[PDB]
Order: structure tokens, then C-alpha cells, then sequence
RNA sequence: AGGUUUUGCGCGAGUGUUUGGGUGUAAAACCCGCACGCGUAAUGAAAGUGAACGUAGGUGAGAGCUUCGGCGCAUCAUCGA
RNA sequence: AGACUAAUCGAACCAUCUAGUAGCUGGUUACCGCCGAAGUUUCCCUCAGGAUAGCAGUGUCGACCUUCAGUUUUAUGAGGU
RNA sequence: UUAACUGAACGUGGGCAUUCGAAUGUAUCGACACUAGUGGGCCAUUUUUGGUAAGCAGAACUGGCGAUGCGGGAUGAACCG
RNA sequence: AGGUGUCCUAAGGGGGGCUCAUGGAGAACAGAAAUCUCCAGUAGAACAAAAGGGUAAAAGUCCCCUUGAUUUUGAUUUUCAGUGUGAAUACAAACCAUGAAAGUGUGGCCUAUCGAUCCUUUAGUCCCUCGAAAUUUGAGGCUAGAGGUGCCAGAAAAGUUACCACAGGGAUAACUGGCUUGUGGCGGCCAAGCGUUCAUAGCGACGUCGCUUUUUGAUCCUUCGAUGUCGGCUCUUCCUAUCAUACCGAAGCAGAAUUCGGUAAGCGUUGGAUUGUUCACCCACUAAUAGGGAACGUGAGCUGGGUUUAGACCGUCGUGAGACAG
């Protein structure tokens, strides 16, 4: 006997994208060697990055992109392991170099109308393998609807699932002191 | 085991049966020995005893994982920054207490001994003044290392 | 109701005619100091109102036979 | 029998609903019927138009 | 028939299965139950000093 | 249990908005009207056969009522509600009782 | 069996013996700020902002200063996890802890202590230890001659 | 059939060809568009009204980047508009 | 005599509604690997049954955050066996 | 808030590491999502209630059987290892 | 061991003067006990009620003025899922009461004294709708109270079955077996006294220690997809706490007849009247007519009188169907 209180414990963290296609397979293989042959952190960073899933990776937009290049960041490289999508407020666009996963039909188009340049996760290991001169971006992980139900209880102020909304539809007993109690 | 004597001996590390460890008598650890009475024996080491001990059983902490000490490399590696960088360093360490001693006992792995070689008295769950043989020996735990070492 | 009434009046009556017994007697007000004797008649006072009173029910009539039996067998237990 | 944080359910299924299924399996053969009876009618009215303003 | 009525015997042992968790604290506690009165003009006090230290750069430098 | 025929406190009047002398009255339930939405209703569902559709109560257990006291403005005839606690003699405006004249 | 708010507390609430009477008036004179540590200790004569049982020796924080009362945070424990409390207590029962006085002692005399080493310049080992096992000596004999025991046989007393 | 959370995939402030029409080597495959559904704005019983003082704010932590001074994503707490 | 009415009677026999409902008995089909329980809280015409919290598994994300603890020591409070 | 820039909370600037101010361990840090089985329990040391008593009925802290073989008590769910 | 479904315009709020229960010594009628005066008096009194806590220039008592038992909504504590109901604590914004003033007051000195959805009814603003457009009736909405569920988180509800049915339960009774031995039965220890005299030939009060499972209780562990449930007849064997027989020891044993005890279960222990009886009670014989066990031995061994299905009669009870260890 040992008297252990946990054995054969396993990782909590994805080793492997569970996506299977092809090309994804490839920039893994790249990104996987770097890693381990270069002493720079911004590449251990980038390499969990492809394995997440589709929720974990939210898509970011040209504003919040314009948004971070203030204050002395015009002239860095923007990276974002993810989509990147038009905005239709935002009326000018400056003028940035971006390396994305992917970009939508129009980001690409109004990027390189301003006078910039879009990249690749695989171009831009061979013009900055260790990363200088760039910052990470990420989307808003909790900017979904299905967060909005989750915990739900008393005065938590939660969504419910409701099949329609309407004076008919709960409000009632519950809700007002009026029938009853509130909360 | 009652709940709150297991927790102290999870904290001497001694978590399997004939483990050994090698603490400093304070006032802060005299008491926490006194609540396991009937779980442990000790008693006070000499020279060969602990030099016996590591090197027969010297098994060191690396990275997580008990790696025997066969080289003097290893020791330097790890206790280096403290003036340790042989093994006669390490015995003279934990022999005479020293002011390093809390970072070279837990380098150490905790020991694992086999079963006495002559054997236990007849009944070895009372007290040593008793007739048994856990408690406090004073000198004679020598006598009991030989057999299980 | 005419039934169950009119059997708890007579026996509210037939305790006050009782208790009248032991606060007559000398024997037993001998040793019985007065700031329990006083206390006794002053609950006597309104239950003699309430059997004048046609609105008493069951209920209240009840309710004070026991609250005057529990008075008065305080002071005489102790 | 509710059990966990769910939706309402109201599913109309407590008639004898199997009697009543109407399945759609002649979508591609009706339609060749009908494009049948177009050109058919489109030939008896030779030179006219098919509709009317 | 009759049953066992209650009991406390494996329930000590189910709580401690996975710790007793303590709430974390932390720097700046809410501000929900304190007096109205002290509330109302420690609201206007902060937006003041807020000013005052903005002007810092084309101003009072005190 | 006896309370005086008037009494002075707060009066919510639009032009009030302040203690006023006030005429303390007992409150009554008014009677049913025969043309409530309520009503209208039962009165279908109870025609034709099928009997009663309604449950009627049979097991009451209180034997009080809680008292209402209907107040009324001096000034601008407001009216106000208190109820009061479960008492089983209640009359207003009774005469007031004597302190240390005892006698049988 | 029944639960109300003041069960089982005959002994608890109680004035001790030949302490009933007069509150010493010192006690309304303290004053107290947001942050101090305060223990709660209720007085049997003052009906008013009385606390709960579970709250009589739990020491908290005050949180909030009013006209007559303060409010205290204190962690209570329900099965398997910890809950936050929030309390208001009449000044009659709060009272200042000497809990944390030996801290607030220790931290001013070391800065004092450590301050005149610097410029003295030798180590000072501040930080405290736990008691040492005993260290040799010797005891002399002198007009201290040791006296010989030994048990004594048995006598029957009553 | 209708819900819900999680995994893979396409497009993305949009998204969905197939009720239907064109066509065909014919129950396959390929092509076309007006409406419509969900989403883009909430709140009240209702008549109704309807989201920027600030570089889309202040303070304490934050991976990564950095001209070494600093700039600070996601998310957590707190005071405001 | 609750007797008899095709070996059937305290309400005949035949087909259909009908695969009538069951908080109650019985059964529920190959192998290996890793983790591993509960008979307890609150409410119910509830006590052979359900909902609710707990104990359990799997999927992960935030940092590798130096944070933590069924423990001892030192200072200081509460209790009525 | 005070007779009162006297206080009160939140702040700008500055000073204090040569040692961030008890022991031991850290073979297991924090947060979130979805859901299974269970809700008849029984035995023993110390404390203990009703009963003449019970292999009887009812509780508190902890360890066990149930869900578990192996070596001793000849045999024996719970005892010793 | 006890308590609650109430009671109160003050028994609620503010201010001021005074000190209680009881005891000692005194005064016409006057006494154990009426009214008056002085001294002592830590609560031994009083505070609506059950019990516990609390109170002395008061929270008790008398006197003076009053209605904070009012208006608008939020946060917190106890039971707890940190849901509801009940009750409770601390502030904020208004309007007042009391006092010279500081201050105190959001019902009763503290711990109990109570109630959802739907429907009905009253108060409030002068407000919103009746959907082709106006004006008055009527109806419907928004905010706060009341009418009630005591099985008190809240269905609308009388019996019988001995003519009976179905799904299940040894989670639960009626019989054996098991643990226990209060009651039942049987046996010891101490020695006040009885026995003419003499505690112990033969007995034994007041007390006290055990054994047995042929009495009856207590418990509900095993059997409800079944272990055939009273008694007698028949037949075998075992136990000893010995009625007779063999051989002995004691006496208040002269003989005869009896009484107490030991080794001993080898061998015997009956025929009839009445009752379904087990149990019991009389007649007669005899060496003697002892007590028990074996699933309360023994139904594919018998018998079927009793109990315990359906037919029928009486008495008491029930309006009735029907009930009764009559
Ligand atoms: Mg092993
Ligand atoms: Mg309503
Ligand atoms: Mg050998
Ligand atoms: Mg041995
Ligand atoms: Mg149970
Ligand atoms: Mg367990
Ligand atoms: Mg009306
Ligand atoms: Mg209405
Ligand atoms: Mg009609
Ligand atoms: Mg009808
Ligand atoms: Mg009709
Ligand atoms: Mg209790
Ligand atoms: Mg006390
Ligand atoms: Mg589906
Ligand atoms: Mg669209
Ligand atoms: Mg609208
Ligand atoms: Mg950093
Ligand atoms: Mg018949
Ligand atoms: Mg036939
Ligand atoms: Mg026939
Ligand atoms: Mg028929
Ligand atoms: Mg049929
Ligand atoms: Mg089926
Ligand atoms: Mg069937
Ligand atoms: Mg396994
Ligand atoms: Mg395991
Ligand atoms: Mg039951
Ligand atoms: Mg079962
Ligand atoms: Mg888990
Ligand atoms: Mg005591
Ligand atoms: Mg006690
Ligand atoms: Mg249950
Ligand atoms: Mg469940
Ligand atoms: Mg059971
Ligand atoms: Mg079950
Ligand atoms: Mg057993
Ligand atoms: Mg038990
Ligand atoms: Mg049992
Ligand atoms: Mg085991
Ligand atoms: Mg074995
Ligand atoms: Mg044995
Ligand atoms: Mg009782
Ligand atoms: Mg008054
Ligand atoms: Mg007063
Ligand atoms: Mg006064
Ligand atoms: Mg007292
Ligand atoms: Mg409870
Ligand atoms: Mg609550
Ligand atoms: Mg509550
Ligand atoms: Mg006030
Ligand atoms: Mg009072
Ligand atoms: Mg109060
Ligand atoms: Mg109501
Ligand atoms: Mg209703
Ligand atoms: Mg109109
Ligand atoms: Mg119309
Ligand atoms: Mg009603
Ligand atoms: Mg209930
Ligand atoms: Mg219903
Ligand atoms: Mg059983
Ligand atoms: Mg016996
Ligand atoms: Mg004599
Ligand atoms: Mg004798
Ligand atoms: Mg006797
Ligand atoms: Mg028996
Ligand atoms: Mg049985
Ligand atoms: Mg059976
Ligand atoms: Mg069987
Ligand atoms: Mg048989
Ligand atoms: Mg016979
Ligand atoms: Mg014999
Ligand atoms: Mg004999
Ligand atoms: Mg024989
Ligand atoms: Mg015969
Ligand atoms: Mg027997
Ligand atoms: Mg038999
Ligand atoms: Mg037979
Ligand atoms: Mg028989
Ligand atoms: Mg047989
Ligand atoms: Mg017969
Ligand atoms: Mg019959
Ligand atoms: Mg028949
Ligand atoms: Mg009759
Ligand atoms: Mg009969
Ligand atoms: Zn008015």
C-alpha cells in the first residue's frame, strides 16, 4: 500500500487538434519544431492557439484591431490565431500589416485598399520566426448567447429559456409582489 | 487510521510502511512526532548509521523523479548554490545540523528499508518501555537500522 | 353549539364555588401570603362578568378554567 | 417529469397522429407531369401565348 | 414500517471528498449595505479628484 | 379592544402631504356585482349538464377575522386602510376605563 | 422539539454573579473605523441590535459606521463550503481584539531594530524561531547534597 | 417532430438553392430568383418612448511585446456615464 | 339456494376500441484498459415513489500564477459538560 | 461631518529589502459546462436515552462491511495482521 | 415537565417625582388580620399569559401631555436549497409626538401568538384600452389591503362484504425454531422466632444469590410463485427435578404406621361415568396409579367431534346492507 489520493492522474489541457484537415496538419508540424528549437515565448503561445476549438477561438474585427493600434503600437505586426471580419462602422481604415488564420471576403479587400498587407501563419515564421516586433490579439471569449443561461438561480439576473416572449409568458407569480413574492 | 493523525504523517512524508525520514527536533515538530506514537519508532542516529544510510539508499529529488545518486555531478547540480558539491558534504549537512539542513533533507527521497533481518520483539505494537517496539529508543534505534538496512 | 355551551358554563361555575372553599378556610390562608390571595379574587372579578355576557363561547369559557386553575395551584403547591 | 434546467415542452402528439402522415416521395414525379401538361397545352395554342395580361 | 429518522454518519467524510472552499479575498470589497448618506458624497468626492489630477498636466501641479 | 372615533396622522393628499385630523370609521365588503368577467363565466360553465365544475370549500377552521379601520381626511376627504390584528370584541368609540377605583 | 430565536441560551445571555446592574459607561466612548477586527460578546440587559447565538465569540471586521451601531463581516460555515456574513451589532456587544496587537507591535520594532543595524552594519536575524532542545551546563554539589526516596507502604486512613 | 449543451466543417453582419421554376445520360446530378424564417435593439399591463461628457471612462491584477521608459488582449473585482 | 340461462353466472358467449394503464414482480446478448459512489439535507394526500443540494465521470479553458493545507508552534477571544 | 481645512473615506509625490519578517509539506492551483447511479442500510471501541432484559428500539465523533480477495481466530459479511 | 389559534387606546410613545415583598417596636373601639408613625430591608415584590433570561433616582409605581400601532420603497439576520411564509435588526428620504435640553419613538422589555395561484371586494392616480371616428353609462388593466385553506407550501368527498377479484409484500401479523426470563416453575445462603425445655429432628420472618425453557409475555431474524393449522387412537426411543421396587444414612425412630436425605432411570406406572376438549372432577382395583422432551413427536398413518368458506335459526347492536374471541 501507498495512501495516495490521486494516481494516474491525466492532463487537463488538449495536445492535439482534434481537426483533421490537412493543410492544419502541416502548420502543427511547423510550429511544433519551432517551438522547440527557439527560445522565444511568443512561439509555445501560438502552437496551443491551433489546437483549440471554434468557441474558444472568437472572431475579431477591424475596429477592435484599430482599437489596439494607438499609443505607440502603428508601426507593430498585428497576429490573430483566428477569423477576422469586416466592420461596417468603422468608415476609415488606417493602414496595418496582419497575419490571420483566415480572413473574410471583405476584410481582405478594404485591408489592402488603405495601403496594407495581409499575411499567413506560414509567412510570417519566415519573416519574424522569433516573433519580434508583433502583438496577440484575441476575441470576446464570453460574447456568446449560450453564456447568457449559464447559472441560472435567484437573484443571479440570468436568461431563461423561453419558447417566446410576452406578457403571457412567465413574468406573473415570481416576478412582481404583486402575485406573490419576486425572486 | 484516525483522520487527523494521517495528515501529519503525510506531511513527514511517510506513506508507506518502513519509510524513514530525517527531521530536527524543535518544539514546533517534538509535538507532532508525540500524536503518532502508535504508527512510528525513532530515535537519535550516529555516524554510520547516516552514512550507511545514504549511501546504500541515496536516492535524490531531480526534477520530480528519483534518480539514484551515483556521481558527484548530481549533487553539486541541485545544492550547488548552498556550498554542497560532494557527497561528504551532503553527510556532514544533515550529521551535524547545519544551517542549510531543511533544503538537503527534502532532497533526499525518503528512504525505503526492508524488514528487520533478526526479526521484532514479540509483540511489536506497544511501547518500547513496554516491551514493544514503536516509541522513543534514544541510542537503540542503531541496533534496529543495522537489521533493516 | 346550545349543547356544547351550555356544558362548559356549569363546569366554569361549579371551580369558582370550589375555589371559594379554600379561600374561606382559615387553615389553608394561614400560611398563604396575601400577594397571592389578591391576585386570585382579581381574576375572580371578570370571570364573574363573562357569565353575565351572552357572546362567550366555548372556547373563551374554557380557556379561563384553566388559566384560574393554574393560578391558584401555584400559590398552594408552593 | 421535469428534471433539469430546461425548455417548456409543448409537443401536439397526443392524438392518433400516425393515421394522418403525409409523406412526400412524388416531388420529382409530379413535377415531370406537370412540365408534361405545359407543353401539351402550349401545342394547342399554337401561336397565342400560354398566359393572359 | 418504520425507518431509520435521520442521521449524520458519512457526511463529514462527503464534504471533506473535495475540500472545504474558502471565498478568495480580494482588494476592493463592494460597497452594497453602507449608509446612503456617506454614499451619495464620497460619489461626488471621486469625480473631483479624477479632474484634478487630469489638470495635473496643464495645470495645478501641486 | 376599543379605538377612538378620530385620530390625527399622515394624510397623502396631493395638496396635504402632512399630519390631518382624520374620522375613523369600520370597513364592510360591499356586495357582488352580477356582471364581473368572474362571474360572466361561471355562469356558462354551469349551464347544461355535467354538474357542479367548480370545488366548494367546506373545512374552515378560523373562527376570527382581522379588523379594518377606514380613515377619512378633514380636509380633502381622502380615505385611508389599517388593518389591525385578529380580536374577537371590537366596538369604537366605547368610554375609557378607570384607574384605581376598584369596587364590587 | 422546537427552534427559536433564543433557545438554549439560559446560560450564554446571562449577567455573571454580582454583575448585574449599572454598564460601565466607558463602553460608548470607543470609536471605530472600517477595517478594525472586533469580536462580538452579547450583553444580556440591552434588548436592542442583539445578534444572533451562532455569532456569541466570532471575531470580524467592521464594515460599515453608523449612529449607534457598526456592521461586522464574519465567515460562516454551512456543509462543504463557506459563506460570508453580514451582521449589524448594537456598540453594547462589539468590543476591540488584542488579536492582532502582537503583529502591529512586532512590525514597529522591527523597522526600528533593522534601521540601526544598517548603519551599525550586522545581521540581526529578526525573524522569530520556536524553542531549542536545552544546552550543557554543570550543577554543583555544594552544600546541595542530593536526599534519597523511595515508596512508602501502605496504611489504611480512614 | 421539438428543445439543450459539447465536437468537425462552410460562409460571416449577415446566413439558408430544392414550396416553386429552368434543365437532364431522368426519383440522381447541375443552375436561377421574388418573398419568408432566425440574427442585427431594448423596455412597459398599455398608450408609448428608444442607447458616446472622455482617444468608448477611472483604479488594482494580467499572457505577450518593448526604443527599457512603457503599451497592455481574454477574463475576474470595484467606482461611474 | 344469488339458484339456473350449452362442463362458463354476486351479471353469459364472440369480434373490435386494444400493443387498454401500472409508483408493483420477472428478464435485458462480445472482450480488454483507466477513474469510481449513495442510503443524508429541504418540500410534496409523501412513507415500496418523485423534484432539490451533496457524493461520481467526461470535455476543457486561465496561469505553470509559487499559490495552498481534516497539521504543529507563538499571541489573543468565546463555553458551563 | 466639525466652532474651525478640524475629521472622514479615496488619492498625487516621497521615504523603508544587505534580511518580504514561525515550523513542515506542496505525489496535485483556480474557474466553467453537461450528465449517470443513489435517496430500505447494517456492525464495533468510547460517550449515551427508553426497557427486568434481548442477536431489541433510538442518537453523537471516528473507523469498517455493503462494493474485497489474501495470511491467522478449527468453522464464521463486520474482530487481529 | 409544560405552552399557543388569544388579550390591550393603553397593558403603545415621551418626561418628572417616589421605592417594593417582609420583619422588629409603638397608637381609643381594633382582635392572627382594617388605618396612622419611626427604624431595618440586593429584590426574596411587581412587569396580561407557559418557562427561561433581564430590570432599583427603573423596564416597577402614581401624576402630566400625546397617537412612530403613520407615509415611500431597498439592504441584512433566524428556519434554509442560502426558495417561500412567519417573526426580527441597522440606516436613508418625509411628516409629527414628548422634554429646559442632550436625546428617545417605525406597536407590546427579549424568546410563540399565523396563510399562495384563480375569483370577489374596498382604497389610490385622474392615469392607460375597448383595435372605422367622437360624447356619456358599463366592462377590462396598473399599485396597496381584506374574504382561506388547522392534513396549517394550501384536492370538493359516507358505509358494508361470511358471495368475492387482481398486482405484490416475509419491508408487516396468526404456528414451530432463535436471542431474552419480567411473570410461571424449581433450588440455595444468613438466622429474629415456632417447636413444653432447646435458632438449625422437622420448619423459617425481614433480606439476598442462582438455575430451567413443559406457563404466559416482549421482539419480528428465517418462510406469504404455501413447511397441511385442536384433540384422541397407534408405535418407538431419550431426560431425572424418583410415585413404586433393590440396598443404606438421620428423627421429638419402643413396636406398627409415617417424615427428611444419598447411590440409582435396570423395571413398571391401569379399567370406567360426564365433556370435542387439553385441563378437571368423582367410582373401583393396585407394589404404584410420578413429571416431561422429540417442528408444543406422529393427517401421501387413521378419524373429522371442535375451530375456520358458501345454506339456515335465535338473542343484543345497527335507519340500512350487515357485525358479534355469544
Ligand atoms: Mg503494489
Ligand atoms: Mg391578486
Ligand atoms: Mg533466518
Ligand atoms: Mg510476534
Ligand atoms: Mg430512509
Ligand atoms: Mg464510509
Ligand atoms: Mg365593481
Ligand atoms: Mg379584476
Ligand atoms: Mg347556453
Ligand atoms: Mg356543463
Ligand atoms: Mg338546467
Ligand atoms: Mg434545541
Ligand atoms: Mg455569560
Ligand atoms: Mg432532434
Ligand atoms: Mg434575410
Ligand atoms: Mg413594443
Ligand atoms: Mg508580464
Ligand atoms: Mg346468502
Ligand atoms: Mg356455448
Ligand atoms: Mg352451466
Ligand atoms: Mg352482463
Ligand atoms: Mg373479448
Ligand atoms: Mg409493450
Ligand atoms: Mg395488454
Ligand atoms: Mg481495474
Ligand atoms: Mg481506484
Ligand atoms: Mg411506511
Ligand atoms: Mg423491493
Ligand atoms: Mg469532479
Ligand atoms: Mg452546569
Ligand atoms: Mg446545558
Ligand atoms: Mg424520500
Ligand atoms: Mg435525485
Ligand atoms: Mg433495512
Ligand atoms: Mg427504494
Ligand atoms: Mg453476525
Ligand atoms: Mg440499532
Ligand atoms: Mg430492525
Ligand atoms: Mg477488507
Ligand atoms: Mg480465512
Ligand atoms: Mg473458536
Ligand atoms: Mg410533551
Ligand atoms: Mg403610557
Ligand atoms: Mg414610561
Ligand atoms: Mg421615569
Ligand atoms: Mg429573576
Ligand atoms: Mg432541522
Ligand atoms: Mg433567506
Ligand atoms: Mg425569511
Ligand atoms: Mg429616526
Ligand atoms: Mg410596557
Ligand atoms: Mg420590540
Ligand atoms: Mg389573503
Ligand atoms: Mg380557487
Ligand atoms: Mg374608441
Ligand atoms: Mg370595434
Ligand atoms: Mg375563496
Ligand atoms: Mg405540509
Ligand atoms: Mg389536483
Ligand atoms: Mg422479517
Ligand atoms: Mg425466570
Ligand atoms: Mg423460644
Ligand atoms: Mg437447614
Ligand atoms: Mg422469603
Ligand atoms: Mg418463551
Ligand atoms: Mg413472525
Ligand atoms: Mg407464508
Ligand atoms: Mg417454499
Ligand atoms: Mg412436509
Ligand atoms: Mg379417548
Ligand atoms: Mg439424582
Ligand atoms: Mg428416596
Ligand atoms: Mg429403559
Ligand atoms: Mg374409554
Ligand atoms: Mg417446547
Ligand atoms: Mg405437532
Ligand atoms: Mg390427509
Ligand atoms: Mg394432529
Ligand atoms: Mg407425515
Ligand atoms: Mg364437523
Ligand atoms: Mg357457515
Ligand atoms: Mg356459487
Ligand atoms: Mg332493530
Ligand atoms: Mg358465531
Ligand atoms: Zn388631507
Amino acid at each position: 500500500g501507498i495512501d495516495l489520493r490521486w494516481k494516474h492522474v491525466r492532463s487537463s489541457h488538449r495536445k492535439a487538434p482534434k481537426s483533421d484537415n490537412v493543410y492544419l496538419k502541416l502548420l502543427v508540424k511547423l510550429y511544433r519544431f519551432l517551438a522547440r528549437r527557439t527560445e522565444a515565448p511568443f512561439n509555445k503561445v501560438v502552437l496551443r492557439r491551433l489546437f483549440m476549438s471554434r468557441i474558444n477561438r472568437p472572431p475579431v474585427s477591424l475596429s477592435r484591431i484599430a482599437r489596439n493600434l494607438k499609443n505607440g503600437n502603428e508601426k507593430k505586426t498585428v497576429v490573430v490565431v483566428a477569423t477576422v471580419t469586416d466592420d461596417n462602422r468603422l468608415l476609415q481604415v488606417p493602414k496595418m500589416e496582419v497575419a490571420a488564420l483566415r480572413f473574410t471576403a471583405k476584410a481582405r479587400a478594404r485591408i489592402e485598399a488603405a495601403g496594407g498587407r495581409t499575411l499567413t501563419l506560414d509567412q510570417l515564421a519566415l519573416e519574424k520566426p522569433t516573433g519580434a516586433n508583433t502583438l496577440l490579439l484575441r476575441g470576446p471569449k464570453n460574447a456568446r448567447e449560450a453564456v447568457k443561461h449559464f447559472g441560472f438561480g435567484p437573484h443571479k439576473h440570468k436568461k431563461p429559456y423561453v419558447r417566446s416572449k410576452g406578457r403571457k409568458f412567465e413574468r406573473a407569480r415570481g416576478r412582481r409582489r404583486s402575485r406573490g413574492f419576486k425572486v | 487510521i484516525p483522520p487527523k493523525p494521517r495528515k501529519i504523517l503525510q506531511l513527514l512524508r511517510l506513506r508507506q510502511i518502513n519509510n524513514g525520514v530525517f527531521v530536527k527536533v524543535t518544539k514546533a515538530t517534538a509535538e507532532m512526532i508525540k500524536i503518532v506514537e502508535p504508527w512510528v519508532a525513532y530515535g537519535y542516529p550516529n555516524l554510520k548509521s547516516v552514512r550507511e544510510l545514504i549511501y546504500k539508499r541515496g536516492y535524490g529529488k531531480v526534477n520530480g523523479q528519483r534518480i539514484p545518486l551515483t556521481d558527484n555531478a548530481i549533487i553539486e547540480e541541485n545544492l550547488g548554490k548552498y556550498g554542497i558539491i560532494c557527497i561528504e558534504d551532503l553527510i556532514h549537512e544533515i550529521f551535524t545540523v547545519g544551517p542549510n539542513f531543511k533544503q538537503a533533507a527534502n532532497f533526499l527521497w525518503p528512504f525505503k528499508l526492508s524488514n528487520p533481518n533478526g526479526g521484532f520483539r514479540p509483540r511489536k505494537f506497544k511501547h518500547f518501555i513496554e516491551g514493544g517496539d514503536l516509541g522513543n529508543r534514544e541510542e537503540h534505534i542503531n541496533a534496529l537500522i543495522r537489521a533493516m538496512n | 353549539a346550545f349543547s356544547k355551551r351550555f356544558e362548559a358554563k356549569q363546569q366554569l361555575e361549579s371551580y369558582i364555588s370550589r375555589v371559594e372553599e379554600i379561600i374561606s378556610d382559615p387553615t389553608l390562608s394561614l400560611k398563604l401570603k396575601r400577594g397571592q390571595k389578591d391576585k386570585i379574587e382579581q381574576a375572580l372579578s371578570e370571570a364573574m362578568a363573562q357569565l353575565e355576557i351572552e357572546d362567550s363561547t366555548a372556547d373563551e369559557l374554557k380557556k379561563k378554567e384553566l388559566a384560574l386553575k393554574r393560578l391558584v395551584t401555584k400559590a398552594m403547591a408552593s | 417529469a421535469i428534471k433539469h434546467n430546461q425548455q417548456i415542452p409543448n409537443n401536439h402528439f397526443r392524438k392518433h397522429w400516425q393515421r394522418r402522415v403525409r409523406c412526400h416521395f412524388d416531388q420529382p414525379g409530379k413535377k415531370v407531369t406537370r412540365r408534361l401538361a405545359r407543353r401539351a397545352k402550349a401545342a394547342a395554342l399554337a401561336p397565342r401565348p400560354v398566359d393572359k395580361l | 414500517a418504520k425507518s431509520k429518522n435521520s442521521s449524520q454518519h458519512n457526511q463529514s467524510r462527503k464534504a471533506h471528498r473535495n475540500g472545504i472552499k474558502k471565498p478568495k479575498t480580494q482588494r476592493y470589497p463592494s460597497l452594497k449595505g453602507t449608509d446612503p448618506k456617506f454614499r451619495r458624497n464620497h460619489r461626488h468626492a471621486l469625480h473631483g479628484t479624477a479632474k484634478a489630477l487630469k489638470e495635473f498636466k496643464e495645470g495645478k501641479r501641486e | 379592544v376599543n379605538v377612538p372615533k378620530t385620530r390625527k396622522t399622515f394624510c397623502k393628499g396631493k395638496d396635504c402631504q402632512k399630519h390631518t385630523l382624520h374620522k375613523v370609521t369600520q370597513y364592510k365588503a360591499g356586495k357582488a356585482s352580477a356582471f364581473a368577467q368572474g362571474k360572466r363565466r361561471y355562469d356558462r360553465k354551469q349551464s347544461g349538464y355535467g354538474g357542479q365544475t367548480k370545488p366548494v370549500f367546506h373545512k374552515k377552521a378560523k373562527t376570527t377575522k382581522k379588523i379594518v379601520l377606514r380613515l377619512e381626511c378633514s380636509v380633502c376627504k381622502t380615505k385611508k386602510q389599517l388593518p389591525l390584528k385578529r380580536c374577537k370584541h371590537f366596538e369604537l368609540g366605547g368610554d375609557k376605563k378607570t384607574k384605581g377605583a376598584a369596587l364590587v | 422539539h422546537a427552534a427559536g430565536l433564543r433557545s438554549g441560551t439560559r446560560y450564554a445571555f446571562s449577567r455573571g454573579f454580582r454583575k448585574h446592574g449599572q454598564i460601565p459607561l466607558s463602553t460608548y466612548l470607543r470609536t471605530y473605523r472600517v477595517g478594525d477586527i472586533v469580536d462580538i460578546k452579547v450583553n444580556g440587559a440591552v434588548q436592542k441590535g442583539m445578534p444572533h447565538k451562532f455569532y456569541h465569540g466570532k471575531t470580524g471586521v467592521v464594515y460599515n459606521v453608523t449612529k449607534s451601531a457598526v456592521g461586522v463581516i464574519v465567515y460562516k460555515r454551512v456543509k462543504h463550503r463557506y459563506i460570508e456574513k453580514r451582521i449589524n451589532v448594537r456598540i453594547e456587544h462589539v468590543k476591540p481584539s488584542r488579536s492582532r496587537e502582537d503583529f502591529l507591535r512586532r512590525v514597529k520594532e522591527n523597522a526600528e531594530l533593522k534601521k540601526k543595524a544598517k548603519a551599525e552594519g550586522v545581521p540581526v536575524q529578526l525573524k522569530r524561531q520556536p524553542a531549542m532542545p536545552r544546552e550543557a551546563h554543570t550543577v554543583s554539589i555544594a552544600d546541595n547534597k542530593p536526599v534519597t526516596l523511595a515508596p512508602v507502604a501502605y496504611e489504611t486512613t480512614i
